[PDB]
């Protein structure tokens, strides 16, 4: 009789499993209703092509990462955790097929106890393309708090009034939608590790929009190259600040504007240290050496 | 006819239906000093009192469902069920043993249950329901020694600490266990006040009180890990992953934590010993209960009751035959 009523009690857990089916038809549901001091630390320290695989992996996967590791992968992450170790924004270029997700989420997990590191990090991605990455990011680390940040207008700004709490959760997230409804609410923290990705394709990238993607608050930054940066003055000479921070020059005191022929040449300074920032960063390469 | 789950506990007596969570009624208790009913008359006025005023129903009406001790003598049985159905004529009975309840309560039927009442800890293991009378341990050192410790601690502070100034200065000191008591080494400590305002600053007599169960006699560990020697062999394994603690007596800070400690340090390390937090007093002053008013509910104890049938058929002899 005890195990009969342990057969009602497993009723109520198939009851339970009624209630979390629901609750994913309700997801649906409400979803329809929804100058080189960096640039020479990453030269330094960056593996690259052979060692891309090969290196000195200092920082293996962390204690609060609950998954494996490629070998260039746990590169990345060793990657990662120096340049936070330096005070350094840096780009992760690990070509697409790689698993950059993994050595991110190793390095949100890396990036912890020790310094009890705890800002609610960050990725910058698009409204469709945050589901895939953050089911990865609770896959590897289901033990990292992390915050969502797509909804009703009610939830989204909930969301953002428990961003500027420090220590609040691991990993932030936002999409591009919400950004043009969220502009400036994204430069609050110095996140202890902010992630740009998808930032080339964001619609309507107005000035507005084009300064809120550049001097978001951080104490670190991440990039991720599905193709090297581009030969627009704006994104990558803010991808530049963006890895050297705390510069002579305040991002908004932008030596000169537009790409006039004197502009042009004060720009083919800034771009020798455009080139110098941006290569240290670029751990691209094919899936022939390390698919 | 809902059906009604009443524990008749040493120090005190927790009442209620089978379909409510809480005892709707938990008052003092006494005719129970050793564990058993001392006084039948004693003991069928306070259950008297019970029907009347503490629930305000003839017991003829509904099942009724009775608790009873694992020690308990089995003549205890035959008289509680001789004294129930003529007295009180109820239409349904039955006579569970408030360990096997506790496992019931916290729905797990294999385990090992520790709890204290009046005068009395006792450890019990039980496996597939079934209390291993060869191994249940019964020790003293229950609450009534560690609150004796601080009455006494509280004379010698030469406090003024009829039967109900008794009952007020028994109340007490169980009341200062609650806020106080936890398991110079203590560092400073509370401020607890007496009604009338009268306090100290109770040092290191929150630490040394308590440590009388673990060292004053068998410690509760001590009374545990022989428990589970007198056992079976090879069940043991699944009382330690099932270790579970029950009773207001209980209730001291950091009181489960170190019992965990204690085990886990006596237990081969290998082994899975694990306790279940139901630390809360609600949870031990319910669990008994709790179990009861589970086990009256379900829709297979329309079967298992001595119906008041039974009683005219055969006499006392029943309860021996239905209860386990």
């Amino acid at each position: 009789e005890i195990e009969c009523f342990w057969s009602n009690i497993e009723q109520v857990v198939e009851i339970k499993l009624r209630v979390e089916l629901e609750e994913k038809r309700k997801k649906a549901l409400n979803l329809q209703k929804v100058i080189a001091d960096v640039t020479a630390v990453a030269e330094a320290i960056l593996p690259k092509g052979s060692a891309r695989v090969t290196t000195s992996v200092k920082f293996n996967a962390p204690s609060l990462l609950y998954g494996a590791l490629r070998d260039y992968q746990k590169i990345g992450l060793d990657w990662l955790a120096k340049l936070y170790r330096k005070n350094l924004n840096g780009i992760l270029a690990d070509e697409a097929g790689l698993g950059k997700t993994v050595q991110i989420i190793a390095f949100f997990a890396h990036l912890a106890c020790n310094e009890g590191n705890w800002g609610p990090h960050l990725v910058v991605v698009r409204s469709c393309n945050i589901l895939k990455w953050e089911l990865e990011l609770k896959r590897w680390c289901p033990g990292l708090k992390i915050l969502s940040y797509i909804g009703s207008h009610r939830e989204l700004k909930a969301k953002r009034q428990e961003w500027a709490e420090p220590n609040s959760f691991h990993v932030c997230i936002t999409s591009y939608t919400q950004f043009f409804r969220g502009l400036t609410a994204f430069t609050r923290v110095r996140w202890k590790c902010l992630v740009i990705d998808e930032m080339q394709r964001v619609k309507g990238m107005t000035e507005r929009h084009w300064e809120a993607v550049f001097t978001l608050q951080s104490q670190q930054r991440l990039l991720l190259i599905d193709s090297p940066l581009h030969n627009t003055f704006l994104e990558l000479w803010t991808m530049v600040h963006f890895l050297v921070p705390g510069i002579s020059r305040p991002y908004l005191s932008s030596p000169l504007r537009a790409p006039s022929e004197e502009s042009q040449d004060y720009y083919h300074k800034v771009v020798i240290r455009l080139h110098r920032v941006t290569q240290p960063f670029i751990l691209r390469r094919t899936k022939r050496d390390v698919e | 006819v809902g059906a009604l789950v009443f524990d008749i506990g040493s120090y005190t007596v927790r009442a209620g239906y089978a379909g409510e969570d809480c005892p709707k009624v938990d008052f003092p208790t006494s005719p129970l000093k050793n564990g058993m009913v001392e006084d039948w008359d004693s003991f069928q006025a306070i259950l008297d009192h019970t029907y009347k005023m503490h629930v305000k129903s003839e017991a003829s009406l509904h099942p009724v469902l009775m608790s009873e001790a694992p020690w308990n003598t089995r003549a205890k049985r035959e008289k509680l069920t001789e004294l129930m159905f003529e007295h009180y004529n109820i239409p349904a009975f039955f006579l569970c043993k408030t360990a096997v309840l506790t496992a019931f309560a916290n729905g797990r039927s294999t385990g090992l249950i520790l709890d204290s009442g009046a005068t009395h800890t006792t450890a019990i293991p039980v496996h597939d329901g079934y209390v291993l009378q060869q191994g249940i341990v019964k020790s003293p050192l229950a609450g009534d020694f560690i609150t004796m410790q601080c009455r006494e601690l509280f004379q010698e502070m030469n406090i003024e600490l009829r039967s109900w100034h008794n009952y007020m200065c028994n109340c007490v000191i169980q009341d200062f266990q609650a806020s106080v008591l936890q398991v110079a080494a203590q560092m400073p400590t509370v401020h607890y006040e007496f009604p009338n305002g009268y306090n100290c600053d109770f040092g290191a007599e929150r630490l040394k009180i308590p440590e009388g169960l673990f060292d004053p006699m068998l410690g509760v560990s001590h009374v545990v890990t022989t428990s589970v020697g007198m056992c079976d062999i090879d069940i043991r394994p699944g009382l330690y992953g099932s270790v579970i603690v029950a009773g207001g007596n209980t209730l001291i800070q950091s009181f489960t934590d170190r019992l965990n400690r204690e085990l886990s340090q006596k237990t081969p390390p290998s082994m899975r010993l694990k306790l279940i937090a139901n630390n809360t007093t609600v949870e031990r002053r319910f669990s008994s209960w709790i179990g009861g008013s589970i086990l009256a509910s379900l829709g297979t104890f329309q079967q298992m009751w001595i119906s008041k049938q039974e009683y005219e058929e055969g006499g006392k002899q029943c309860v021996e035959r239905k209860c386990p």
